[PDB]
């Protein structure tokens, strides 16, 4: 607990990513 | 133009909540207006084009954005320093991108929405994000400014 934080850096960093190539 | 991470946010922040259910804004947005000495527009040109953009994204990801902003806002103990946390752990791991960062934004503004919507959220949970969301932001002024700003990143 303070490992919610890492899960929504993951997720943010994937749609990052995702976004990336889609714009 | 150069104006900060934090400004922007701000403006699109105001720029939202103006345009859901009835428009008013939280005092928590005022007095960050205030004390942030927000100098840009929330229906200037830049912040219209990225409201867009930004609620592109949380479209998108609809579910994600919720689920990921309840987790958070169910179990941090200090939102404030909570929101750094994540802010680094996004863009202290491989650069940051322009994506992280616009999926960042999204996040906040996403955050911002839930909180000033939710009539029965306590001001203090609204205040704190606010402060919380502003304040890691400025840790992407520097990135952006080797990139033109943001007005250049949207003009291309
Ligand atoms: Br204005
Ligand atoms: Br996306
Ligand atoms: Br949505
Ligand atoms: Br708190
Ligand atoms: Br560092």
């Amino acid at each position: 607990d303070m490992r919610p934080e890492i899960w929504i850096a993951q997720e943010l960093r994937r749609i990052g990513d995702e976004f990336n190539a889609y714009y | 133009m150069a104006y900060s991470t934090r400004e922007i946010l701000l403006a699109l922040c105001i720029r939202d909540s103006r345009v859901h259910g009835n428009g008013t804004l939280h005092p928590v947005l005022e007095l960050a207006a205030r004390e942030t000495p927000l100098r840009l527009s929330p229906e200037d040109t830049v912040v219209l084009r990225y409201h867009v953009l930004l609620e592109e994204i949380i479209e998108r990801n609809s579910e994600t954005f919720t689920e990921t902003w309840n987790r958070f806002i169910t179990h941090t103990e200090h939102v404030d320093l909570d929101f750094n946390s994540v802010f680094l752990e996004i863009f202290h791991r491989g650069d940051p991108s322009l994506g992280r960062a616009l999926a960042w934004m999204a996040w906040c503004m996403h955050a911002c929405r839930t909180l000033c919507c939710n009539q029965s959220t306590p001001y203090y949970v609204v205040d704190l994000s606010v402060r919380g969301m502003l304040e890691a932001s400025e840790g992407l002024d520097g990135w952006i400014h080797q990139q033109g700003g943001w007005s250049t990143l949207i003009e291309d």
